RNA sequence: UUACGACCAGGGCUACACACGUGCUACAAUGGUAGGUACAGAGGGCAGCUACACAGCGAUGUGAUGCGAAUCUCAAAAAGCCUAUCGUAGUCCGGAUUGGAGUCUGCAACUCGACUCCAUGAAGUAGGAAUCGCUAGUAAUCGCGGAUCAGAAUGCCGCGGUGAAU
RNA sequence: CCUCCUAAAGAGUAACGGAGGAGUACGAAGGUGCGCUCAGAACGGUCGGAAAUCGUUCAUAGAGUAUAAAGGCAAAAGCG
């Protein structure tokens, strides 16, 4: 990964440098990437959760879990430990890579992005967006495609404050505002 | 519309009310009847009453509203 | 890192062609041809947009 | 092919396959063509990746789906809100 | 009979949970589009039609010419034929609705005009019970004129083209 | 036949007293080793909301325990 050989030269001591730390362990990072993927209208066909796992696995380049139900809702005709969602989580080189591939080639290609909200941190620097085609990725194809689907992009950082996360996401090159 | 050519069109009677309004800068609200002239910028700011067939009901003009005839605000018919 | 569950992941050279920009990044996309950066001939990818090229009246009459 | 942020079908021609772009008839897209020099009856499929830059480059002048949609709405909006006549029915 | 008469301005006759009657445009390949190349009749024109030239994507605008017309003009007929393309898709079908910018007529185009241009691209893939017209230059289909009319026909009244089945 | 109360702080204790359950289930829902921690609330997030899945922060248990209730349950007796 790039972008983290450059977070540990350049970032680092920029985000230091800009929140005024005194020391280095203050300064934020980001721990881990999840990919997410509701498919709560499974359970009932059990091949758009198949398609969605594909999709996830070509887009985060690792094999993504199957998320069951942690309750049964009658509302969304869902019953215990029933599959109703895809999720992946990336940590160290595998979501730095993600991180700057997602910010350099996927994240243009969202139809009519004129930018990411900066109030969408949840208060403790993690941030989290979503992406409402999964066409924006150039790992899956349009040839082969069963729908469009949608995904949630969660980045949990370290920092403990909205302003720190948000530098630090800034710091990367974040499309904000 | 109306052709670029011949011009802005105003009824002489309401222009003449707003040069004896936009010169003494008073918030009366003209009284007219010309739903057939269009708002121009020059009285931007101050208020009409146009008729609707029924009532003068009051129009104050903002400046979004220009370009626009002045009973385009006044509808006459009463849906419910 | 599980062995052998996860799919084929290998650099990837993305390449804005409108600000002709490379981002050299491990992806599991399978490129049909394969364009030499200054190392090895990596899959090339071409790109129609990246980070780098992405974004009275009456008066006048 | 990929322009203007939509995925416009390659099987067509390219005069054809540009009206899919929200913004973009079939008049203007002669007149893109004309411009980049591409002749209308050349299908989008073999397309060479200068001249689809170059289509890319023609199409930003037009105010396209992303742009457009936005405009509209809004000029919708100036009239809905300031209660004339044809925003009174714009609303219903 | 200082009003149920008379005059003026604005509005309405153009509203739409809806229903029905007459139609027009379609749902396409016996077709759409782009190039060429043909063949009419009848009617109108000073309350006007405009050759031609220039400007404009266009509607149109300016100059200018002929003609009260078997003289000049509206005016090019379209369907048709040849070539290319589309290849059965809600599409290169359909063109409603909406956004923007204009041209004319007219004191005046908001209610509430007609056209032009760009963008959008709705329903619609042949239609239930039921029901209508037509016996030959007819039906079907294709264009073109006129009355009313400053402007405003998909209606009305006509004209010819192609042209059946029983 | 089981649980609570009546039942008078050991046990037991009656009424055609007041309230509920049982006449099963399971070869794993048993044994062991290893591992884990729930419910809810708030905030952020594509469809997706009051409530699905994801992330964060509080959270001795306000959950779960095959089933009635009581008593228990973190070495969890709860969950893989």
């Amino acid at each position: 990964a790039r972008l983290k050989a450059l977070y540990n030269n350049e970032l680092k001591q920029k985000i230091k440098e800009e929140l005024g730390l005194d020391n280095v362990m203050q300064v934020p990072k980001i721990t881990k990437i999840t990919l997410n993927m509701g498919v709560g209208g499974a359970s009932q066909d059990k091949k758009l959760l198949e398609g969605a796992v594909a999709d996830m696995t070509a887009i985060a380049g690792q094999k993504p879990v199957v998320t069951k139900a942690r309750k049964s809702i009658a509302g969304f005709k869902i019953r215990e430990e029933w599959p109703i969602g895809c999720k992946v989580t990336l940590r160290g080189e595998q979501m730095y890579e993600f991180l700057d591939r997602l910010i350099a080639v996927a994240i243009p290609r969202v139809r009519d992005f004129r930018g990411f909200s900066p109030k969408a941190f949840d208060g403790r620097g993690n941030y989290s967006l979503g992406i409402k085609e999964q066409i924006v990725f150039p790992e899956v194809d349009f040839d082969k495609i069963d729908r469009i689907r949608g995904m949630d992009v969660t980045i949990t950082t370290s920092a403990a404050t909205d302003d720190e996360g948000r530098a630090l996401l800034k710091a990367f090159g974040f499309p904000f505002k | 519309p109306r052709s670029l050519k011949k011009g802005p069109f105003i009824d002489a009677h309401l222009f003449a009310k707003v040069e004896n309004a936009l010169e003494t800068n008073s918030r009366k609200p003209i009284k007219t009847w010309s739903r057939r002239s269009m708002i121009l910028p020059q009285m931007v700011g101050l208020t009409l009453s146009v008729h609707n067939g029924r009532t003068h009901v009051p129009v104050i003009v903002s400046e979004q509203m220009v370009g626009h005839k002045l009973g385009e605000f006044a509808p006459t018919r009463t849906y419910r | 890192m599980r062995k052998d569950i996860h799919p084929d992941y290998h650099d990837v050279l993305f390449h804005d062609t409108n600000a002709d920009v490379f981002f050299l990044t491990r992806s599991t996309v399978k490129t049909k041809t394969t364009r030499e950066y200054e190392g090895s001939e990596y899959p090339y990818y071409p790109l129609d947009i990246s980070s780098a090229s992405h974004p009275a009246s009456f008066n006048k009459r | 092919a990929r322009i203007a942020g939509v995925n416009i079908p390659d099987n067509k021609h390219a005069v054809i396959s540009l009206t899919y772009i929200f913004g973009v008839g079939r008049t203007t897209a002669q007149k893109i063509l004309e411009a980049v020099g591409i002749a209308p009856t050349t299908k989008v499929s073999q397309l060479d990746d200068i001249q689809l830059d170059a289509i890319r480059a023609q199409v930003a002048n037009y105010m396209t789906e992303g742009d457009l949609r936005r405009e509209v709405s809004m000029n919708i909006k100036r009239l809905v809100d300031l209660g004339c006549y044809r925003g009174i029915r714009h609303r219903r």
